[PDB]
RNA sequence: AGGACCGAACCGACUAAUGUUGAAAAAUUAGCGGAUGACUUGUGGCUGGGGGUGAAAGGCCAAUCAAACCGGGAGAUAGCU
RNA sequence: GCUCGCCGGAAGACCAAGGGUUCCUGUCCAACGUUAAUCGGGGCAGGGUGAGUCGACCCCUAAGGCGAGGCCGAAAGGCGUAGUCGAUGGGAAACAGGUUAAUAUUCCUGUACUUGGUGUUACUGCGAAGGGGGGACGGAGAAGGCUAUGUUGGCCGGGCGACGGUUGUCCCGGUUUAAGCGUGUAGGCUGGUUUUCCAGGCAAAUCCGGAAAAUCAAGGCUGAGGCGUGAUGACGAGGCACUACGGUGCUGAAGCAACAAAUGCCCUGCUUCCAGGAAAAGCCUCUAAGCAUCAGGUAACAUCAAAUCGUACCCCAAACCGACACAGGUGGUCAGGUAGAGAAUACCAAGGCGCUUGAGAGAACUCGGGUGAAGGAACUAGGCAAAAUGGUGCCGUAACUUCGGGAGAAGGCACGCUGAUAUGUAGGUGAGGUCCCUCGCGGAUGGAGCUGAAAUCAGUCGAAGAUACCAGCUGGCUGCAACUGUUUAUUAAAAACACAGCACUGUGCAAACACGAAAGUGGACGUAUACGGUGUGACGCCUGCCCGGUGCCGGAAGGUUAAUU
RNA sequence: AAUUCCUUGUCGGGUAAGUUCCGACCUGCACGAAUGGCGUAAUGAUGGCCAGGCUGUCUCCACCCGAGACUCAGUGAAAUU
RNA sequence: UGAGCCUGUUUGAUGUUCUAACGUUGACCCGUAAUCCGGGUUGCGGACAGUGUCUGGUGGGUAGUUUGACUGGGGCGGUCU
């Protein structure tokens, strides 16, 4: 659910919250912890070589299955839980032999549902198939690029791709840019798509709510001198030129990308 | 007003030793240079 | 509950007088702002000079910065005093 | 030696970092000490630091460093695997009294605890470089149980007062005791035991995880304080005999109860929120290769061991960082009384100091302060500086508004002491006595003793009762930036910078981009509801016309055009 | 007008008297729509103007309490020439 | 399908197909007690991608320098045979 905050200050007169009631309240298991520390943009050199990052929260990460072996066995919904590292919520799962797992949450996934892969699975949100086996006109998410490999595509809360076509060994897909792509048949995918569809109604509401998340202050290239940026001086406000990154490269149209070994995989670019 | 020099005996050893010296070229030219001059004292440890 | 209110410890530096071969190569006395947070502090670690770091003042990098310090080319050149 | 003054959340006491003999005793006054010096942190000589339990060393790892083979690079060299280092974090064990001129949880007296080696006896499946458990973790809030510690009464010893009174409802002092061992309470968490089966934990497993039956309803873990012992002991005002002025020998009374009470302990607990809160070993279990007469494991006794380095002194300062015996800077711990909301402020306790030139006089002028007839901003660029308001309880309070605010708006009234209601009230705490029961640190009743706000009525003193210290000035119109924040260490704190929100554009993952001759690394153990660059800057109503010039995006017919041949 | 030279523009308000201030007019030397346009409650050691209380800021200065300046004894500098 | 020689031969261009050079930051086995490195088996790409020498375009991202004299001061104006 989405909830506004009163004004009882100038720094709550603006939050708008998502509230899940549903979301255990509890640590998380412990078999399937890591830790992970923190870089500031800093390379082995040293040196900054993304600018601002830096600070936030102590975090813990979370081993989740992208691959989704294991054909055969069914499995059970314990919970569900938050997850500091994505956008998207996490679901607990037990199968028949003993054994504990953590998957991505599709939409209207809840407590005591059954799931399952391989190739003779039913069409059921949740389930996983190679995309051999899946009817054309399919919404899917989690999808491998290689056989074998593991999800790559369509992971972030509320997104899915879309089964167009197919012909041969291979399939065309719709991703979420409007792009049309070929992947091999013998790829993998979930059926549904990502849950937490309300990540886009929130509004942080001051400064310290981004700090909270590791962000750093940007500084405009027209507030420095000469020395510093290709926008830099004036005597006032001044512009005159066409606007650059910090590198002297031409932002506002040009394009960048250069790769001529995976173009025989493109079959219309974004629009 | 606090000023420039704040001393520390592990933090000086660990940056104008012998053994940091010895750790790396340059520093064995530093050392063959005050040799050569002949000082009574080559580095900082006691 | 809160980058909420009044106010000591703690962290700052808005006004005036004194001082200017000073008690002090930037301080003292009377007032002043924040004070559960984008807060403050101890120990260790990493980034090296046409390079670093910068909530951006050409600011800071050992009382030195529109290109640090030390040694060398070196008795640079000086139609000038 | 007697009097006076100053600090007392410090200007007292104990440490880490840093220094290194400044510590104690004898002797000297040339130089050092902003003056004299018989004195000194000065010169000379001698003395002083005692550990199985405090620290370091040692076992274990974080950020990061080095790195056999390896990959890469004109040389020099760069990055990295198996490994090995690195605390600011985890890992066994000790208390009270006495003593020196100078050391003490180390020396002496009394009473304790922990970890290993060897031997004898009695029972017995032991074994890791591997599997499982534990160690093991955030912010804020609330109120119950306690202790440190304080006040008063009882008890014991002493006193009867330089000037009116003081055998009493009077005055002064003391009333202290640990670790360890036994007991398992206020309280927190969790159902217990047996049997059978199984695609999981690289292989195995009696251990963990999962499934199905029967049976019992009470089992287990954690835990401050109090009580007993330790203690027929030690300490203790004072007395019996001399003093080297530091002290010796002996003796030695009382040594209880109530109330108030922490920011400390139960509490690594409980409730709630989102920004979702280290690693490895010590420790408890499980088996594999292997050994099974052996070796090894558990318990009881006897004996041996626990090495080496620090330990003096200063430590908000004359011993550390500032060229100085410099009004500056420097992290942790302890927290008495009266008034007070208080760690503010005033006066005191234990304890420590009067800051290393003095003595006179009482001119102009300079510095820091107190008081002022009549007027009240006439001063000045400008009310600059000064003067003024200031507490608690109650009454009462406007335009405008994003409905939270504006608001402590503004402006008012009461306030000391004595008596009664009530020889001390409403509340709080709680002994004897009587019953109940598995019998204990138990339950019900009961109210002695102690402690103790606020209000109303009638009186009374002064010019003044929030009497000292402490402790908001208020209202009206307008420019700029929405707001909390940031910045020119040392003449600029602002309208400048950042910000939540908005829009354009790039980017299909070996992503775009950035550091790198390269190998590699960040972005990210992320995947278009994600990431990078550019401009504007909460919110409300909005954001018109121009593609001729310079940029960017698409096209490919025609003209011009490199090496090469 | 943080924008207007001519300019102390012209009209109204506030004062005994107002080149600054508040409300308007339009002749915009040389405003104007994300190098954003017009508004806006709350907030500010931010710029401008008017009131009450208060006063040695002032007419115009007078007395007092302390530290120096002055005299005696000990020590004992500086810029410049 | 266009050019040379006596239908056949030599040599260009365009388009499908193939595997054996080359790539793999897909999966499995060993060195091994190892998310580096090497070898082996198997999928997917495939003469494309990528690197060396030569060559045309773009290139204030970075570097070395030039930007005259007379003159009732200098600049602006005018001038220099």
């Amino acid at each position: 659910a989405v909830v506004k905050c009163k004004p009882t200050s100038p720094g709550r007169r603006h939050v708008v919250k998502v509230v899940n009631p549903e979301l255990h309240k509890g640590k998380p298991f412990a078999p399937l912890l890591e830790k992970n520390s923190k870089s500031g943009g800093r390379n082995n050199n040293g040196r900054i070589t993304t600018r601002h990052i830096g600070g936030g929260h102590k975090q813990a990460y979370r081993i989740v299955d992208f691959k989704r072996n294991k054909d055969g066995i069914p499995a059970v919904v314990e919970r569900l839980e938050y997850d500091p590292n994505r956008s998207a919520n996490i679901a607990l799962v037990l199968y028949k032999d003993g054994e504990r797992r953590y998957i991505l949450a599709p939409k209207g996934l809840k407590a005591g549902d059954q799931i399952q892969s391989g190739v003779d699975a039913a069409i059921k949100p949740g389930n996983t198939l190679p995309m051999r086996n899946i009817p054309v006109g399919s919404t899917v998410h989690n999808v491998e690029m290689k056989p074998g490999k593991g999800g790559q595509l369509a992971r972030s809360a509320g997104t899915y791709v879309q089964i167009v076509a197919r012909d041969g060994a291979y399939v065309t897909l719709r991703l979420r840019s409007g792009e049309m792509r070929k992947v091999e048949a013998d790829c993998r995918a979930t059926l549904g798509e990502v849950g937490n569809a309300e990540h886009m109604l929130r509004v942080l509401g001051k400064a310290g709510a981004a700090r909270w998340r590791g962000v750093r202050p940007t500084v405009r290239g027209t507030a420095m001198n000469p020395v510093d940026h290709p926008h830099g001086g004036g005597e006032g406000r001044n512009f005159g030129k066409h606007p650059v990154t910090p590198w002297g490269v031409q932002t506002k149209g040009k394009k960048t990308r250069s790769n001529k070994r995976t173009d025989k995989f493109i079959v219309r670019r974004r629009s | 007003m606090k000023r420039t020099f704040q001393p520390s005996v592990l933090k000086r050893n660990r940056s104008h030793g012998f053994r940091a010296r010895m750790a790396t070229k340059n520093g064995r030219q530093v050392l063959a240079r005050r040799r050569a001059k002949g000082r009574a004292r080559l580095t900082v440890s006691k």
